[PDB]
């Protein structure tokens, strides 16, 4: 269970603070998330007219709603990932 | 005997698949674009759009996560931590 002692030792072993790995992961997935919502709006806007109606409006608000849903899923799931990793992977048992 | 790097690869992959769940549901993608759905070809565009976005999500996360794991030598470091832990309990 975490202390400055165990984390400092794991830092010496890794070459970096444990949380820098989790940060890289989370920072990477958040960049990918916004690439995906950006590609979705770009794909649909290219195809914003069908028949005779112009859906340019519904597309931008609709993609903004899906991005908010992904932000919440990403936030929920990788908060769990952060906990698990720091408890079961980047951690030293009580043997010390 | 080595389990930690495998836990890491598995939960990372798990977390990624769980995060795009509500993007795989054709019902959520049908209510963010209600009118665009009712159209015949708007359906065809939406369904190909989610396929391509899910693809982009999987391929980029794949490559970027493995790059991180190599940069930080995390597999070696976690293997050595498994060895040290197993050695302590011997």
């Amino acid at each position: 269970t975490p202390t400055m002692q165990s984390t400092s030792l794991l830092t010496e072993h890794l070459g970096y603070p444990p949380i820098s790995l989790v940060d890289d992961i989370i920072n990477a997935v958040n960049e990918i998330m916004y690439k995906c919502t950006n590609a979705m709006e770009k794909y649909l806007m290219q195809r914003n007219i069908i028949g005779k109606k112009d859906f340019s409006d519904e597309i931008k608000i609709g993609t903004a709603k899906l991005e908010s849903l992904l932000e919440n899923s990403v936030d929920k799931n990788f908060d769990k990932l952060e906990l698990y990793v720091l408890r079961n992977i980047l951690s030293i048992p009580s043997d010390l | 005997e080595h389990i930690r790097f495998q836990r890491l690869v598995q939960v990372c992959n798990k977390a990624l698949e769980e995060s795009i769940r509500k993007l795989q549901s054709w019902e959520k993608i049908h209510e963010c674009f209600p009118n665009y759905g009712q159209t015949r070809e708007g359906i065809e565009n939406l369904t190909v759009c989610q396929q391509q976005v899910i693809k982009l999500w999987s391929n980029l996360s794949r490559v970027e996560f493995d790059a991180i794991f190599h940069e930080r030598s995390i597999e070696e470091k976690l293997n050595q931590l498994d060895d040290l832990i197993n050695k302590a309990r011997s």
